[PDB]
């Protein structure tokens, strides 16, 4: 396939072609053109607090160690060893000064120096090179309010202008709350789905909630459970729906601030969300001491997805076409009580984790959706994602990025795929700056 | 077991070993092994409201957890080591089996298929309560559906049973800790 | 169990339940278990004829079937709900193990491994015919041949058991509902 | 592989490479020429007999939903939602007049049209043009007797064309005998055979039966158990062989009305085909009458197989070059007492069901000779179905087609491989026209 | 069993079937059912030196092969028929048990997970030597590590069990025949 | 990817890219370049010593029979049927005078002819060519001592030849001791690593042990036991390196006559090894009568290793790119008392055999290895063989081929690798020789 010419996502964004979601040559064209290329989610600050704590992490297929300097910083590193290719860390997470490697004993620093080689002397005498046997280093290692992103390649975008549009919905939860806990280890299951499968939900899928999650919404007594069945629609300005440049996205439904969790969590969670929002009124301003209060489904390009006040967050980890391992977090407050923190940990898990309930629901949507990628009928048959196409906006006076200010819509579908297509057929970061130069233009025509 | 010795035994596995080494009780054993049987055939055949009512103790904490890799030499990080897959109350197994029974519940028809297989059964009295029973067990649970899917788990259980209403001995506490540690199996939606 | 509240229970599994919740003689649950077990043992090591003499009825029917996937919901749709992989009298069982032990069946050469787990055992008299025992078990079977090929079968087994000749207990009906619709084990050969 | 000029099968199907059993490139390619393009079993009347009724099936890699209309004409639709690609029906068999996607609900109707989208005045509006966006439409549905097939290519031959004379063999048991009725659910079990393996049996392949059969020719009592061991030969005049232009052909075994089936059905079976046979000597002839009672193996190209009067009907759906899904259902004469259709169904499963112990003979052979053709060494080698060449006929005065009259031989194999390299290099039907304007001369050279 | 008849039937494996069909002893089964079950919890566990202190007597053999497949007709061919993939006494088990707690031992961080199945416990005096047992087992053992590894093994184990030190009865013998030829778990570095 | 210009492997062997474990393209390209070209071992004189014994034997993916024939000499056959490509033997050894083919019940005698074909007088007539339908014959075949090996290539040089320099090194043991015998049946277990990990591990790594096999050596009472956690390093002249032409090289441990085998071997061993070492200076010389007595780890390029006086005997059959079929047997002396063989050779299954504990500390760093070769940031890493690079010589007047004359270093990968990167990149012999015609000095340079 010639992904310079081949038009895998229509104008505007209005339609993809389903192989996308069951090639396994794309999906490794997406390795280059996707996963190397752009930022992806490593680790919290709350993980790796103190100097030498470390955990490993996927950036696409590749692993990575990820660890707190001594100076404060964080360095991550290829988890291959620079002699003979061995696999140098085999935990999840721990503290150290450095790893060694298990096969011939070399020794790096948590830096990713080679700082020690048994026997030099004997064996290389002064003849090995050590200072160009340093890890192989991820290039870019950057923070946004304690969420550490990583990018193999030297030339992407600053992450805060990566986030683009959408960095100003995420603020008043992951800044003017007063910060966001990371709340570990994730659950850890194995899907048969595509990665963009359970990405272009979070990035932009309101309209399945009803009906998909109609079980959950019935069973589970949570605040959006009106929708039950599809028994009722949203009122008008229920929320709205955004996307930005480099292809991240979200829904906000306004004040759903106890998001998926039970009954039981509702009273104490609307309550705790409301006090702080009279706090931010004076701070930030109505409209933004409202958005951190209200339920966001966002995805940062490509693979990290979120629910703020449900406290879900996400990473779709490749594995091929048909294959993705799911990462599950929970995020919390950090001023909450950590009664509170403990009991919202465990109902993320609960409605999404390795036996979230909700979650469940999404199962066969995603897998099947995904393998019939690759059936010879449906390859060149087109997915569509055009509900609300014509009625998007761009530069609004109060909510920035291409917005569609209706709770439901495909706006967010439309941007994500926008940014994907222009990186598949780009050969570098400056090829999709040219291909991005008239980016949200195309997502309002009409 | 001296865990100094033993070097690979966890204090908590040498403490539950102790516990059926000690008294052992055949029709205890025999009781235990009744109890598990039937509560399996009910799960398998998806009386959940039943299990409920015959199984399941109103005071219940129903747990399974995936623990986070760590080094064996590990003494310095310190953070959560665990999360709960299930951490569930009576009221939140509640949930979970009306979820099971909702007829808009789309992934369960066509109806799926379980067959349980419960082995190595142990069954001690508390030394200190005497109405609370210690029963472990472990479980090979077999799930199918939709044709070609077929997830198989494997667990330990640590389980207390306690006499109920009508005095009919019900599950107060399960405990697992998962071994495997990524599930390869779509989901964890099974009671284990 | 109320079947119209506990909806995904069928008729058919509520009434087997029943059967074993009430009188419960745990020497009966021991002789099944014993009875299965030597059964188990008898197939594993490929002794078929022994099997027929020792365990099997002359009136037996012996029968594994798979189920067509329905909706849930559907109630309009009356066709044959299933087919059958077994449904063999004792002549029918009697032809299988002459194929099993002819020596130009090309198949069993290198000679075959199996390997089965009999677990949760059940038993109760009939409470009509106080000479029929009915026994409830669930197998894995494990069947290993040509250096690489291994098939693991997972089932739940409703058997029948009369007192026969020399006043031997012999398996007279064993039904399985096969629980994989698609098979994934090359074929079904084996005896469940 | 250049499939335009690749010799896969030699001049007059004499040899074939052994890769062709094994490559996952070709087997992508047979995709598209064969599957894509040929007649696929579906279903039969008696499955679906009323308006609503509808089952699943395989045509190739694609699965697709079949369902009754209300004026008694017969649909197929791709299973595949026309919003994002989730697979719309889970079940094998129902009754609905339409069918809700589990994702987002829409709804089609059993007609394949799409009737209904939730909320569709609050969200589309008049924007969504749901009159293009019914499902993909098998393009072509024919019955042959209440047997109902499938092809996706607008350009095929009429299914009785298709037959070519292999239907004048299979008329006398599927129309004259008053009608056949096929009784499901079928056994489905996976083989890691290449899909022309059990196809390439069927349609032309007495010779193994004495040898790779003997212990269930000797253990199961049936009527061809005289070959148990290669201990006797079939007379001469005992059978013979067919095969068609469109690939279809068969083995016809004289009177073996009874089949596979064991001692205790052969009285009732060959007094029931003996009675029925004599009253249509006189409706028409005594051959074609004795055809109706005569054993047929036969495979309708590419990958439906049955045996007439043993009752077995297959179809090997493929998966990849090594893996087939075989279903099996039982044939049944509808005049038959119900008691005896009963009896029959079952012995059609405990012969080639899943438990099927003359099924199982077959296991080892198709897997193995399958497997091999992955072998570095064996890929470029030549499987031979030169057995009977240079003694065939065409335009026989009694019996049609291109004939082997021995009951043992490859003739069928023959047809069966011309056709496939026919399709296989050509790109659409007119080119196989081209490529087949001397098929039967082909066969009968020397 | 007339292995004449039953062609299938090895003489080793026609004369183990005997031992168990004739005096069957209820509370000797169940003896047997305790010490196997308490022998895989501490090994689950990983307490290896008290698996070795509790259950393992000073005469052991240890024996696991693997069996050369050949054709069920062969009566030529005469070479060894199969290789020891164990074959421990006391020390040879103390030098793999040493292997397993060693802190240089990489493969053992972090920790892994052992689960075992044990089903189909017979047991029966040997009626030569009073204070030999003979007890027949089937193990499923499931080991899961490094996040996404998991293999399953199953077998079939010929025990002889004699009271020693306390007159804790203790194993003597173990064989085990197994039923893959060729191992899909990357090793059969477990204790059967 | 071009195989005639990729540098796999760089100048003088120093490095190979790490996609050379992980790449399924150049395994399928190994099949041709490597397996079908090279000699593969196939059994010994002692597993088929009488006329019919025969065994199989994987070459490459491919597999054969081994039989011994009536005039003494050994011929070699694929394992596939000459009529429908079935495969003939299921076993594994045994005794035969023909193989007869459970699908059509064609018979080939133990010298591969087509001596029978049923009924073909009433079939095929005189018109079957059974001359031309022998199976399929490897081409060569030949023995060094006992142990034959098989070559798919007619212009392959000599075995003999083809040892190049290591053959000097392994006659003292395979020679001069008065012969080996190979005990059977092998161990067998699947690795997730690719074939050259462990291949090039048995080469020459004497550098991972005292650090991989730290708990073997603690545990297991050994000779080499002072190494366990680098806690000593063997001293000034304890061994040597040595590669040849041909790729084959190996490490020799001075006097390591124990080798891994536990305390309760130790002192038996080293007196029968130094007793035939007494009698044998008189015979070969002081030097190679040392040689006998000592530890060599070798890999007979390309899959095919072995430890003597270990007597580890190993075949690391390829399957995939990440996947290795291990095959392991023991040989021991020939005049050995009978009861020392038989604990000699459950030793070797003890420490290197499916449950070896000294193999078990290799896994993960072989199969993690492997797998990195296929991760993205990996894959055009650089894997290291510098160690003692500018100290080997080349015509010792003592130790032939290329010589590093120390313990530990990667001479021997150097050597492997060269050979490696000289087939891929060649299409014949003859391409290869004139790869190869300054071997030496390519790897003595500096
Ligand atoms: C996941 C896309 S939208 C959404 C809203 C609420 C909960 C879960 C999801
Ligand atoms: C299957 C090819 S020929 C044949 C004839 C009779 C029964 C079964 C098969
Ligand atoms: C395997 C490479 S070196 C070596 C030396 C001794 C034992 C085992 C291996
Ligand atoms: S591979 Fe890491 S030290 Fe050699
Ligand atoms: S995928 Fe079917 S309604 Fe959206
Ligand atoms: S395939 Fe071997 S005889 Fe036909
Ligand atoms: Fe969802
Ligand atoms: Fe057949
Ligand atoms: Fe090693």
């Amino acid at each position: 396939m010639n992904y310079n010419n081949k038009i895998l996502v229509s104008e505007s964004g209005l339609s993809q072609k389903h192989l996308i979601h069951g090639d396994e040559e794309l999906f490794q064209h997406e390795l280059k053109t996707i996963f190397a290329r752009n930022w992806l989610f490593l680790t919290h600050d709350s993980l790796i607090p103190a100097p030498g704590d470390y955990v490993t992490a996927k950036m696409g297929i590749d692993e990575v160690i990820v660890s707190r300097q001594n100076d404060g910083s964080i360095r991550a590193f290829l988890n291959v060893c620079r002699h003979r290719g061995k696999t140098l860390v085999s935990v999840e997470a721990g503290n150290a000064k450095g790893f060694v490697c298990s096969y011939h004993g070399w020794g790096f620093g948590s830096n990713g120096e080679l700082q020690s080689v048994p026997f030099e002397k004997d064996l290389y005498g002064e003849s090995l090179n050590k200072k160009c046997l340093g890890l192989k280093e991820v290039a870019r290692v950057e923070s946004f309010h304690g969420f550490i992103y990583g990018c193999f390649d030297q030339e992407a975008p600053p992450l805060m202008d990566y986030l683009g549009d959408a960095a100003w919905y995420l603020e008043p939860m992951f800044k003017h709350s007063g910060g966001l806990e990371l709340v570990g280890p994730p659950g850890k299951v194995v899907i048969k789905a595509n990665w963009k499968a359970p990405a272009e939900n979070f990035v932009g899928d309101a309209y399945h909630v009803g009906w998909t999650h109609a079980s959950s919404l019935r069973s589970g007594e949570s605040i959006f459970s009106s929708l039950a069945g599809n028994a009722a629609l949203p009122p008008e300005g229920a929320g709205l729906q955004m996307t930005s440049k480099y292809g991240s996205g979200m829904g906000v439904l306004w004040d759903g601030y106890s998001g998926v969790h039970s009954a039981d969590l509702v009273p104490e969670l609307m309550a705790f969300g409301g006090a702080k929002q009279e706090r931010l009124n004076k701070e930030i301003g109505d409209v933004r001491a409202r958005i951190y209060r209200s339920h966001l489904n966002c995805t940062v390009f490509p693979n990290n997805s979120m629910l703020t006040c449900s406290g879900v967050f996400k990473v779709w980890n490749p594995i091929d076409a048909n294959t993705t391992e799911v990462w599950t977090y929970a995020i919390v407050e950090k001023d909450m009580p950590e009664d509170l923190k403990r009991r919202l940990a465990d109902s993320v898990q609960r409605t999404f984790g390795p036996a979230g309930f909700w979650e469940s629901d999404d199962n066969d949507n995603m897998e099947t959706a995904s393998q019939n990628g690759k059936k010879y009928q449906s390859r060149d048959s087109d997915l569509l994602s055009n509900l609300g196409f014509g009625e998007d906006v761009y530069g609004d006076a109060v909510y920035p990025g291409v917005v569609g200010k209706s709770a439901i819509g495909e706006t967010s579908y439309r941007g994500f795929y926008r940014a994907y297509q222009a990186h598949v057929s780009s050969s570098n970061w400056a090829e999709f700056e040219h291909a991005s130069s008239t980016w949200h233009t195309e997502l309002t025509k009409t | 077991i001296n865990i100094q010795e033993d070097k690979l035994v966890s204090a908590h596995d040498a403490e539950e070993i102790l516990r059926f080494f000690n008294c052992h009780d055949s029709a205890l054993q025999q009781e235990a092994t009744t109890l598990l049987t039937q509560e399996a055939h009910l799960l398998d055949i998806q009386a959940y409201r039943a299990w409920l009512e015959h199984c399941v103790g109103s005071e219940v904490q129903y747990q399974v957890i995936s623990r986070e890799l760590r080094a064996a030499s590990e003494r310095r990080y310190k953070l959560n080591e665990a999360m709960n897959v299930y951490n569930e109350n009576f009221q939140q197994l509640k949930v979970r089996v009306e979820h099971q029974l909702d007829p808009q519940n789309w992934g369960n028809s066509p109806k799926l298929r379980f067959t349980r297989f419960i082995t190595n059964v142990q069954a001690a009295m508390d030394v200190n309560d005497k109405e609370l029973l210690h029963i472990r067990s472990n479980v090979i649970l077999h799930r199918a559906r939709r044709g070609n899917q077929v997830d198989v788990f494997y667990a330990a259980r640590e389980d207390k049973w306690k006499r109920g209403e009508g005095g009919v001995r019900k599950l107060v506490q399960r405990f697992v800790d998962y071994p495997e540690r990524i599930l390869q199996t779509h989901n964890l939606m099974v009671f284990l």
